[PDB]
RNA sequence: GGCCGCAAGGUUAAAACUCAAAUGAAUUGACGGGGGCCCGCACAAGCGGUGGAGCAUGUGGUUUAAUUCGAUGCAACGCGAAGAACCUUACCUGGUCUUGACAUCCACGGAAGUUUUCAGAGAUGAGAAUGUGCCUUCGGGAACCGUGAGACAGGUGCUGCAUGGCUGUCGUCAGCUCGUGUUGUGAAAUGUUGGGUUAAGUCCCGCAACGAGCGCAACCCUUAUCCUUUGUUGCCAGCGGUCCGGCCGGGAACUCAAAGGAGACUGCCAGUGAUAAACUGGAGGAAGGUGGGGAUGACGUCAAGUCAUCAUGGCCCUUACGACCAGGGCUACACACGUGCUACAAUGGCGCAUACAAAGAGAAGCGACCUCGCGAGAGCAAGCGGACCUCAUAAAGUGCGUCGUAGUCCGGAUUGGAGUCUGCAACUCGACUCCAUGAAGUCGGAAUCGCUAGUAAUCGUGGAUCAGAAUGCCACGGUGAAUACGU
């Protein structure tokens, strides 16, 4: 993956860990019931007032190695072929060949 | 196969009467894994059949066998560039399993309303030598009649 | 064909791992991170002292690295002053409390790592395949070895067409799972490109 | 397996977890203390409930 | 040209020009509509499908501002993609920057919370608050922010016909080779061929051969039968309380959980065979001759696939082939092909009520009980990092009714109205719920595919990727066949 890509993808995390609470707040306010009905129309035009990389689905998880898009395993944050060079090579504690 | 020997397969018996044969026709009839519509429907009909003849169950079923059950067939050969039928002889577990798999394609043709009752005329009609599996019985041996030369 | 990995498939059998800790689905990739960026630096750090493994242990909350090493007084050096300057950037590197300790390899000349470094090391500097391979071979099954196979494999001497070869002395049985089996790989860069190189060393069963 | 198309050609792996539970029924304070001032092998995660 | 012949022709017998070879005998392979022997769902004996209909999804073509790049006979076409509304994204249109969005160096000044105006946003401007730690011998500036200049950074740009690594295939086929000796002027041969036997270059015997290596088999996982250790969160024959329920006191027997062990070797018996190797049958046994299923891929072949995972020789671009932003496209639509799902019905459709599983996942997560709504759902709130709580109610089945062969009480494409939830945001382009509508289609031309047993066929259940988005992929159990004369 080129190097601007990676950039973008820590942009992102931060941005989204800056402004954590007061989309909290806010979504709060729009879904609470029995509210002013007013209040929720100007929390709904605040909410699209702050920056879009602070929403945490524009974030895309990435091989930790080499940066691909495809892939990608939760347990070991790396794509299927850094888990298996790691795998053979005997560095991922537990894991071996399976047969049953 | 090339080099093997196939043994043979226990098979349980029937759990109202006691016969082989009513197993093997209840295998030969069912469909998709479904062994108790299978019966169901076997027993509806025999029911039905030993009524209009007044014997057994058993007994009707096997008349209704004997009139179906060929007794020389035609094989293909094909050496001299040209497709030949050869008659031979059958042997009896393949008359038996052959007369069951004509009657019950010949049943499922029929236009009555159900399966049991289509199998019971079915049944009947073999027993008095009419239908579809008696008129392939007959075209069987037509056909291994105008081939004897080749014997 | 293709050819499965020995260590890979001996694993659990009769050879270790290279790591041994326990965690959760919550600190399992922060830990193998943290794990790659430690051998990184050790391996840059340590070039030219014949490193041949590194093995890592987490107990509680700390970190213990354990170096295989063909020249454990060049890895130390005069009183500890190197081994303590490692120490210090490996824990700012994990972020907790480390401990590291020295073992030495008796005889370099069985062991695969550090044969195929030598190999790439001579093809770096313009020495004859053959004469690297023969004598790799004929060191190894002097002392003792049972067995050995090496494998090269690029644009050798200079050629426009790549090419593969090989050699092999004694017994090396890689179908039978009892076998002790030692294997490793190296990679040389020339002004023609990468080459490659295998090594399988056989010491007995087990 | 393949760094491209070949849709067949997979590996599988497993990892296991292997569990074990200890009861003690009459402590008394030395006990208690000795084994909270105890530690064992650096792969097993033992966790102690009173 | 001469001689001979009735003729057909015979006999004697040149040159110009052109090529760098033409030829004989033997050797290792490949091929034969040559011969001999042996194997495999290769035929034969059977069971169910694709090719016709509607819908899902990939490809060719055509269209477009763009419809991003790669895979191509078997061995590309539900393939890289284990999940394209923004992001992802590599493509198009327009608006912007030039030591740079991502690093190391030099030196001119200081950091991080809030909040107002103009932009589609990138990015421009005005303002309020703050004075960090720390040998300050004053030089610390490390931690992290602005600008300036230049060594430099940056490229999913080309060549898989320059490469490393990884993978497909012949093929889980039984083969592929070397040292010393001997034979031939030599290329080479023998061993590795021969008589039997085997799943097997597996084994015995013979023989100018004597030995060894890589493959075959065995050692690894799982499944089937026993016994000795420990018994909670798992288990109740015997005993005794009762609000009926493993609920409670208890018990260590059994089911089960998971560590050590036992067992299968042609070991025993008869017959055949070369005074053999092996073969056909029998006893006991949970299991018999490789008991069933996996992992495991020889020397090599196809300049096979991948410079877009990554790494890398050689070229090529640096106020642009490198950054940043909003909107659109990858979802187009006269057509042709591959892989699938649902059907065309009484071995069935609909209503009521009632048995019997296995294997998994879960803290920005799995969400019980109760209340509200026809429903998708909403509100309030226990428990669980789990043999304890939750997802979670198996379905086909069985019993009692109705439909009575009709394009139907079969099928469920399209299309109108009204809603729910995820998410800044569902127009292009999401999934789901209610009312209404009710298309093709009555078993599919020439071709053509899978399967030898707990298999095919049929029925449900779980996971990875993942805010949301499976008829695909990877796993789990229930019911349960037909046939193999033979080459």
């Amino acid at each position: 993956a080129k190097q601007s890509m990676k950039a973008r993808e820590v942009k992102r995390v931060a941005l989204a860990d800056k402004y954590f609470a007061k989309r909290a707040e806010l979504k709060a306010i729009i879904s609470d019931v029995n509210a002013s009905d007013e209040d929720r129309w100007n929390a709904v035009l605040k909410l699209q007032t702050l920056p879009r990389d602070s929403s945490p689905s524009r974030q895309r998880n990435r091989c930790r190695q080499t940066g691909r898009p495809h892939g990608f395993l939760r347990k070991f944050g790396l794509s299927r072929i850094k888990v298996r060079e790691a795998a053979m090579r005997g560095e991922i504690p537990g894991l071996k060949k399976a047969s049953w | 196969p090339r080099r093997r020997v196939i043994g043979q397969r226990k098979i349980l018996p029937d759990p109202k009467f006691g016969s082989e044969l009513l197993a093997k026709f209840v295998n030969i009839l069912m469909v998709d894994g479904k062994k108790s519509t299978a019966e169901s429907i076997v027993y509806s009909a025999l029911e039905t059949l030993a009524q209009r003849s007044g014997k057994s169950e058993l007994e009707a079923f096997e008349v209704a066998l004997e009139n179906v059950r060929p007794t020389v067939e035609v094989k293909s050969r094909r050496v001299g560039g040209s497709t030949y039928q050869v008659p031979v002889e059958v042997r009896p577990v393949r008359r038996n399993a052959l007369a069951m798999r004509w009657i019950v394609e010949a049943a499922r043709k029929r236009g009555d309303k159900s399966m049991a009752l289509r199998l019971a005329n079915e049944l009947s009609d073999a027993a008095e030598n009419k239908g579809t599996a008696v008129k392939k019985r007959e075209d069987v041996h037509r056909m291994a009649e105008a081939n004897k030369a080749f014997a | 064909g293709q050819k499965v990995h020995p260590n890979g498939i001996r694993l659990g059998i009769v050879k270790p791992w290279n790591s041994t800790w326990f965690a959760n689905t919550k600190e399992f990739a922060d830990n193998l991170d943290s794990d790659f960026k430690v051998r990184q630096y050790l391996t840059k750090e340590l070039a030219k002292a014949s490193v041949s493994r590194i093995v890592i242990e987490r107990p509680a909350k700390s970190i213990r690295v354990t170096i295989h090493t063909a020249r454990p007084g060049i890895v130390i050096g005069k009183k500890g002053e190197d081994v303590e300057k490692l120490r210090k950037v490996v824990a700012d590197i994990a972020g907790v409390p480390a401990q590291i300790n020295i073992a030495e390899v008796r005889k370099p000349e069985l062991d695969a790592k550090l044969v195929a470094d030598s190999i790439t090391s001579q093809l770096e500097r313009r020495v004859m395949f053959r004469r690297a391979m023969k004598r790799a071979v004929q060191n190894a099954m002097r002392l003792g070895a049972k067995g050995i196979k090496v494998e090269v494999s690029g644009r050798l001497g200079g050629a426009e067409i790549a090419r593969t070869e090989w050699y092999r002395e004694g017994r090396v049985p890689l179908h039978t799972l009892r076998a002790d089996i030692d294997y490793n790989t190296s990679e040389a860069h020339t002004t023609y490109g990468v080459i490659g190189v295998k090594v399988w060393i056989f010491k007995g069963e087990i | 397996i393949s760094p491209h198309v070949n849709k067949d050609a997979r590996d599988q792996y497993e990892i296991r977890t292997h569990l074990r539970l200890v009861d003690i029924v009459e402590p008394t304070e030395k006990t208690v203390d000795a084994l909270m001032r105890l530690d064992l092998a650096a792969g097993v995660d033992v966790q102690i409930s009173l």
